[PDB]
């Protein structure tokens, strides 16, 4: 499947 | 090497809390995670909630990144997260971090792996 690579924001 | 995978693991998840105890919690993890290595991390997010909660995250609603790259996805849900960030003062190798713990939506970019 699909990972979290990056961290764009939160809400 | 570290694998981007490896790489948000290590810089953003933090399951074995809650939330962030003290006012120190961003200035034990940035320097435990390895942040304040070469110079301080200016800004830096920990989640507090389960990698396959994380993960989940790929499958939820598609957002644009701010880069403008179409592979963002934000939660559905709030999720307890630590935002550190840091201070005036801080100068390296003495880095320094204010701590906001809070309830927010995530968004992260997410590639196959």
């Amino acid at each position: 499947p699909y990972v979290p690579v990056h961290f764009d924001a939160s809400v | 090497k570290e694998t981007a995978a490896a790489k948000f693991e290590r810089q953003h998840m933090d399951s074995s809390t809650s939330a962030a105890s003290s006012s120190n919690y961003c200035n034990q993890m940035m320097k435990s995670r390895n942040l304040t290595k070469d110079r301080c991390k200016p800004v830096n997010t920990f989640v507090h909630e389960s990698l396959a909660d994380v993960q989940a995250v790929c499958s939820q609603k598609n957002v644009a990144c701010k880069n403008g790259q179409t592979n963002c996805y934000q939660s559905y849900s709030t999720m307890s997260i630590t935002d550190c960030r840091e201070t005036g003062s801080s100068k390296y190798p003495n880095c320094a971090y204010k701590t906001t713990q809070a309830n927010k939506h995530i968004i992260v970019a997410c590639e196959g792996n």
